[PDB]
């Protein structure tokens, strides 16, 4: 996260690290359920092999409330392409169960067609992550949020160079210097609507990160509501 | 009455009917008896910060 402010204590505990063959963290995801993480298809090629924390706010202490679980299956969508990131979204259930607690708690998953007129024609939603705070820095030790304007589709079309598919939308600021950036990819975008927070996007890509004329390319939820019930049984 | 003034009342979902709205909860939340506020059925419901360390 570039800009944005750390989460305060209970206020990201949807937030998990996908950690790879070092306990570092290179990617996000969000606790949908006590066995079931939403995170980025483009973030299963970035690791080997990776486990799940959940809890942690900064990487360097053990505060006493984390816990690692490890990957029983992953559920890619079938359609996600690396080329375009089109379908950028995948499911993972855990081998054993998250027991919610202080800063572990899951994002509620919206019905469709509302989320589309009363969660998506917001002005804000909220990105976090332990991503660099800068495009050519280095990650975040601490836990990190945003708050990004949604941004409408003709105008993230015209600002990319690369295709927004309807799988796809921009959110951030033309110039402003806040953004998601690396590392923040796979973790979760939430709009909140009287005080609770809903899934709407998952950290997908960007040209760099806080660019002018540049935005957050995130993936749409909503297009995928009826997939990820599926795919959680 | 309709879902675009004040979400229809609903304190999450809403829905239009013919000359109704119809107010639903995310899984966790069970509707009140005033049709309107969802109810948590459990300390770690969906969607909420977790503020009140227990
Ligand atoms: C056109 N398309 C193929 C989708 C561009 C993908 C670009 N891209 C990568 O190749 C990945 C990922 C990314 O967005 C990642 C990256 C950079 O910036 C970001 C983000 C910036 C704003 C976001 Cl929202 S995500 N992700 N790059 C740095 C490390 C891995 C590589
Ligand atoms: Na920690
Ligand atoms: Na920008």
């Amino acid at each position: 996260i570039v800009g944005g402010q750390e989460c305060k204590d209970g206020e990201c505990p949807w937030q998990a690290l996908l950690i790879n063959e070092e306990n570092e963290g290179f990617c996000g995801g969000t606790i949908l359920s006590e066995f079931y993480i939403l995170t980025a298809a483009h973030c299963l090629y970035q690791a080997k092999r990776f486990k799940v924390r959940v809890g942690d706010r900064n990487t360097e202490q053990e505060e006493g409330g984390e816990a690692v679980h490890e990957v029983e299956v992953v559920i890619k969508h079938n359609r996600f392409t690396k080329e375009t990131y089109d379908f950028d979204i995948a499911v993972l259930r855990l081998k054993t169960p998250i027991t919610f607690r202080m800063n572990v708690a899951p994002a509620c998953l919206p019905e469709r067609d509302w989320a589309e007129s009363t969660l998506m024609t917001q002005k804000t939603g909220i990105v976090s992550g332990f991503g660099r705070t800068h495009e050519k820095g280095e990650q975040s030790t601490r836990l990190k949020m945003l708050e990004v304007p949604y941004v409408d589709r003709n105008s993230c079309k015209l600002s990319s160079s690369f295709i927004i598919t309807q799988n796809m939308f921009c959110a951030g600021y033309d110039t402003k210097q806040e953004d998601a950036c690396q590392g923040d990819s796979g973790g979760p975008h939430v709009t909140r609507f009287k005080d609770t927070y809903f899934v709407t996007g998952i950290v997908s890509w960007g040209e760099g990160c806080a660019r002018k004329g540049k935005y957050g390319i995130y993936t749409k939820v909503t297009a995928f509501l009826k997939w990820i019930d599926r795919s959680m049984k | 009455k309709l879902c675009s003034l004040d979400n229809g009342d609903c304190d999450q979902f809403c829905h239009e009917e013919q000359n109704s709205v119809v107010c639903s909860c995310a899984r966790g939340y069970t509707l009140a008896d005033n049709g309107k506020a969802c109810i948590p059925t459990g300390p770690y419901p969906c969607g909420k910060q977790t503020l009140e360390r227990r």
